[PDB]
């Protein structure tokens, strides 16, 4: 049971870690996309 | 022993109908069993003509309660003696009515008893003008418990600083 | 259709994980407020636009989340920032602590002469007040900040706070 919240982890790690990169990419290019 | 949790289906009927046509009228049953129940006995202090006005500012969401980083002491009482009960506590925090008559000042065993109140006040508000979308009617019941049993535990003594 | 503005303020929120940052900006860009708002993720602005002095000015909130410290994309949300709104819980004294920490991120990450304001929110909690309005004046006229309290579940001088905000940055701007 513990197992999965481990490599659960590791997953949400790597989203983040994406969300970060092409959200920095976004705003040096066209940060007209992040508006609500 | 083990601490377990069932909902009392009186209880639970009670509150599951007033959610759906919610009321702030103090003579309706849901608010009325609480009144006597829980908020009377916690809002019952040593200086009574005090404490009915607290009551008063409660449920007008008047009520405001400081921390302390002209007047006297015989209202608004001081940092070594309570205004709503006589006894004799450092008083780290101070109430406001107003709009405020006077800044007088509470024990915190007084703080506990009024915030546990205010506190149910506030919940049941926000449902009134809801406000409350993503919680489901067993977990907002559930809610209502937790606020009388910090109610119920003040107004037998047992509280928290 | 006339969309022009005269002035175009880049304003960012900070501050603690919880404090109401998000409420602020939808209660001041879409006069909406959410009881369940959850934590924000990625990075976001919405827009309102004023009229300050005659000259209308766009103001531009961003918002982030209030948790930070390897994110590295700080740079890109201090970048082009103006005016900031230092945010607190009135009812969480810890959150008034760490506005210590936030100004040194502005003082490190963020251009000088942004103008810097310090809210106290979630003002309609009354019995649950942990950071009296005295002790943050004194501290935010001490350190060069504007300071007001605000509500946005009951909307209480949310308006007001961009309103100042927006106008210091104008004085600021059209002098120099
Ligand atoms: N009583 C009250 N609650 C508020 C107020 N503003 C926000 N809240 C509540 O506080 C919680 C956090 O709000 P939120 O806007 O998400 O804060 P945040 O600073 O954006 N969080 P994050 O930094 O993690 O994105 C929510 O439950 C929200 O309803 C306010 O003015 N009054
Ligand atoms: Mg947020």
């Amino acid at each position: 049971l513990m197992e999965a919240i481990q490599k659960q982890e590791e997953i949400n790690f790597r989203l983040q870690d994406y969300i970060d990169r092409i959200i920095v990419a976004i705003m040096e290019t066209n940060p007209s996309i992040l508006e609500v | 022993v083990k601490d377990c949790k069932e909902a009392d289906l009186s209880l639970y009927n009670e509150f599951r109908l007033w959610k759906d046509e919610p009321t702030m009228d103090r003579t309706c049953p849901f608010l009325d069993k609480i009144y006597q129940e829980d908020i009377f006995p916690c809002l019952t202090f040593s200086k009574s003509e005090l404490a009915s006005a607290v009551l008063e500012a409660v449920e007008n969401n008047t009520l405001s309660i400081e921390p302390v980083g002209k007047a006297s002491a015989v209202e608004c009482g001081g940092p070594k003696k309570c205004a709503l009960t006589g006894q004799s506590k450092s008083c780290k925090h101070r109430i406001k009515l107003g709009d405020s008559s006077n800044y007088y000042y509470i024990s915190p065993f007084c703080r506990y008893r009024i915030t546990s109140v205010c506190n149910f006040f506030t919940y049941i508000r926000y449902i009134q003008q809801g406000l409350v979308k993503q919680q489901d009617v067993d977990q907002m019941f559930w809610e209502v418990m937790q606020l009388r049993k910090e109610m119920s535990l003040a107004k037998l003594g047992y509280f928290k600083e | 259709r006339d969309d022009e503005y005269d002035y175009l303020f880049k304003v960012v929120l900070i501050g603690d994980s919880g404090v109401g940052k998000s409420n602020l900006l939808s209660r001041f860009t879409r006069n909406e407020f959410n009881l369940e708002s959850k934590s924000t993720i990625g990075v976001e602005f919405a827009t309102r636009s004023i009229q300050v002095d005659g000259k209308t000015i766009k103001a531009q909130i961003w918002d982030t989340a209030g948790l930070e410290r390897y994110r590295a994309i700080t740079s890109a949300y201090y970048r082009g920032a103006v005016g900031a709104l230092l945010v607190y819980d009135i009812a969480k004294h810890l959150t008034y602590e760490n506005v210590e920490r936030w100004l040194k991120e502005l003082r490190d990450h963020a251009d000088s002469n942004i103008v810097i304001m310090l809210v106290g929110n979630k003002s309609d909690l009354r019995h649950l007040r942990a950071v009296p309005t005295d002790e943050a004046r004194a501290f935010a006229e001490k350190n060069g900040l504007s300071f007001i309290e605000t509500s946005a579940l009951d909307s209480t001088n949310v308006e007001a706070a961009f309103q100042t905000i927006l106008t210091e940055i104008y004085r600021i701007v059209s002098q120099k």
